[PDB]
């Protein structure tokens, strides 16, 4: 139990750590993820659209942004939830 | 390490040059007239390349310097005009 | 060798470069330590380069005024390379901008200064490329100013560093 | 930033040029491919120190091509960028996500998470400026930007900065 | 991604390049030019040279044995392994049908035509609700 809370806590703040930064950038048709200074060297000759390199295709921005409220409503609902368990156990370290 | 040469005195190599390496000096000699480097022995109308090396090296003005190993790593170093083309 | 991570954080605080080590070792055998080189005594140095490779090509054909320099070196620069390095015009723009001392005996003496007080090199070499005049502020913009060196020995060479240098 | 390092770099040469005046030869092209060049590991190389006595002193043929190589170890001056040093560079184009200020041999640039909101920005701008007091991009846009990183990557480096500090920006 | 490769002249581009195929060296030339385009061709026959995947699907059929350089204490034990895997696939099924239309194409003494068509046509539909069932044999006949 001790380690899974630990993985969650840190899982979840590493999730909400790299949810909090913008999100980069899609390609619809190669369906791939991109990332913000991946696409700093995506820009076209005119700065208009964030250029492909094998879809020669724009790039759009992705939803995740505003999944950093999400993420730490998350964790904050969640650590509200296992707070009677993080008790618990800092009674059970008070014990044997 | 220690400048892993040794100094052209006391050289313990063989003063005479030998086929291997002919071939080697022939052939590169072969490479800069393949790519027209400028000749030094006069023409006489021959387009021959290794004609032209092998004239160059009888007369003896090669513009070319030779290393030798050793096992150990340090390394020698001759020009071809104090070899002498004996075989 | 194992991917030698050696994962360093870099900062002016002592947490030094991956390559820029302190002590390395030359093609001579003899040891070569760590030499970094601040932005006034960088723009005074490069000029006597410049103007040595320029009487090299002059005598190959053969055989401080910075307003001048900025077209001047652009001209040389141009007539041996190519038009491309307009980010080496900025860079020695940034050079010759934003250095403490514009002349180049002030720096001569501070660095005379510097050689009989044998301060901590890179630490120097920021404060000579820094431009500044007050050693509190210098702390609160820079923590290495605020933990390396004690603030009143820190302001008694900087008050004497501070008036030979060319005010802006 | 600007320092200086011995450098020992290798360069080969096309065997057609083995003619008697191939020393300054050989210095030319040390110039041109040390002049304008950007590393991964050495930041931009600006230009090269110590013009004469400069030690080349063998050279190799290779076995299968006349091309002779040869190594040359030299003093120069370069650039390297680092993280967490407030200087004061000049911004030439700027974007509504952020301006892109030109320092040295970088474009660092802010992106929209990274600029204080205490700012005052205006979109109505143009070039689209983030003014508060005085740190207006202008002819010479001088503002005060420090680089927690320089991105690295293949080489088309981009530096990333940010202006979330007191006198920060501000000039 | 588009997946694509076309091949064109970069010095006639008057179409989709008329161009040929020189085999005996394994190189392609636009035609017009002379100019080639690329080199070192594979084969398309050395293979056929060299050595019912469409009925057996996707799923590929492997049945396995004994040899010279084995024991018969484990290919028994491979015997009765082999199996162990036959209720995974449908593919029982689909061969036990395809023995049995063999069975009975070779009983009325039908040609490997006849065999295959059957094949095919069981493979077809091989599972409706309007077949449900119905014998199993009605179906192969
Ligand atoms: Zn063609």
């Amino acid at each position: 139990i001790k380690w899974k809370v630990h993985q969650v806590v840190q899982r979840l703040k590493d999730d909400l750590d790299k949810n909090s930064e913008p999100n980069g950038y899609m390609c619809p048709i190669c369906l791939t993820k991109y990332t913000q200074l991946e696409a700093v060297q995506l820009l076209n000759f005119d700065r208009t659209e964030f250029l492909c390199s094998l879809c020669d295709e724009p790039l759009v921005e992705d939803d995740s942004g505003k999944k950093n409220k999400e993420k730490q409503d998350k964790l904050n609902r969640l650590m509200d939830q296992i707070q009677p368990i993080i008790d618990s156990l800092k009674k059970i370290d008070d014990s044997r | 390490l220690k400048e892993k040469a040794i100094p052209k005195d006391q050289r313990a190599t063989t003063p005479y040059m030998t086929k291997y390496e002919r071939a080697r000096i022939l052939g590169t000699r072969a490479l800069q007239i393949s790519m027209n480097a400028p000749v030094f022995v006069d023409l006489e109308g021959e387009t021959d390349p290794l004609r032209i090396a092998m004239k160059e090296l009888a007369e003896k003005k090669i513009p070319l310097v030779i290393r030798r190993y050793l096992p150990d790593g340090s390394f020698e170093d001759w020009s071809v005009e104090e070899l002498i083309v004996d075989l | 060798r194992l991917k030698k991570v050696e994962e360093e954080e870099n900062a002016a605080t002592l947490q030094l470069g991956q390559e820029f080590q302190l002590k390395q070792i030359n093609h001579q055998g003899e040891e070569e330590e760590l030499i970094a080189l601040n932005l006034s005594e960088a723009r005074l140095v490069i000029k006597e380069a410049l103007v040595e490779r320029r009487r090299a090509f002059k005598r190959s054909q053969k055989k401080e005024t910075r307003e001048k320099e900025l077209e001047s070196i652009d001209v040389l620069l141009e007539q041996t390379t190519g038009g491309n390095n307009k980010d080496l015009k900025n860079t020695m723009q940034y050079l010759t901008n934003f250095s403490r001392f514009r002349d180049q005996e002030t720096v001569g003496a501070v660095i005379q200064l510097l050689k009989s007080t044998g301060l901590h090199p890179f630490e120097v070499a920021q404060l000579g490329s820094l431009a500044c005049d007050t050693a509190d502020e210098a702390k609160t913009l820079i923590p290495s100013l605020n933990n390396k060196i004690s603030d009143d020995e820190l302001e008694r060479i900087l008050k004497e560093l501070s008036n030979l240098e060319t005010l802006y | 930033m600007f320092f200086i390092k011995d450098l020992s770099l290798n360069i080969t040469l096309h065997p057609s040029f083995f003619g008697p005046r191939m020393k300054q030869y050989l210095k030319t092209k040390l110039l041109e491919e040390v002049e304008g060049s950007c590393t991964g590991k050495f930041g931009y190389i600006l230009c090269v120190l110590d013009y004469d006595n400069i030690d080349i002193q063998r050279g190799r043929i290779l076995p299968t091509d006349g091309s002779a190589e040869f190594n040359v170890k030299y003093r120069a001056v370069v650039f390297k960028p680092f993280k967490g040093e407030v200087v004061d560079g000049t911004v030439v184009s700027c974007s509504q996500h952020g301006f892109e200020v030109q320092v040295g041999p970088m474009k660092v640039f802010v992106t929209k998470h990274l600029m204080p909101q205490d700012l005052t920005f205006n979109a109505g701008s143009n070039p689209p400026s983030y003014q508060s007091s005085e740190d207006v991009i202008t002819i010479k846009s001088r503002i005060r930007v420090k680089i927690e990183g320089c991105i690295s990557q293949v080489s088309s480096i981009h530096a990333i900065g940010s202006i979330k500090e007191d006198y920060l920006g501000a000039i | 991604p588009n997946l694509n490769i076309v091949l064109t002249c970069p010095e006639c581009k008057v179409y989709p390049p008329k161009i040929v195929e020189r085999f005996s060296e394994g190189d392609v030339v636009c035609a017009l030019c002379g100019l080639v385009l690329s080199d070192k061709l594979v084969d398309t026959r050395s293979e056929w040279r060299t050595f019912n995947p469409l009925l057996d699907g996707n799923n590929l059929s492997t049945r396995i044995g004994k040899g010279e350089t084995t024991d018969m204490r484990f290919t028994k034990e491979l015997n009765k392994a082999q199996g162990k895997n036959v209720m995974d696939k449908k593919d029982n099924e689909v061969q036990a049908a395809f023995a049995k239309i063999t069975m009975l194409c070779d009983a009325a003494e039908l040609p490997k035509i006849v065999k295959d068509c059957a094949k095919e046509a069981y493979k077809l539909c091989h599972d409706e609700k309007t077949l449900k069932g119905k014998s199993m044999e009605s179906i192969m006949a």
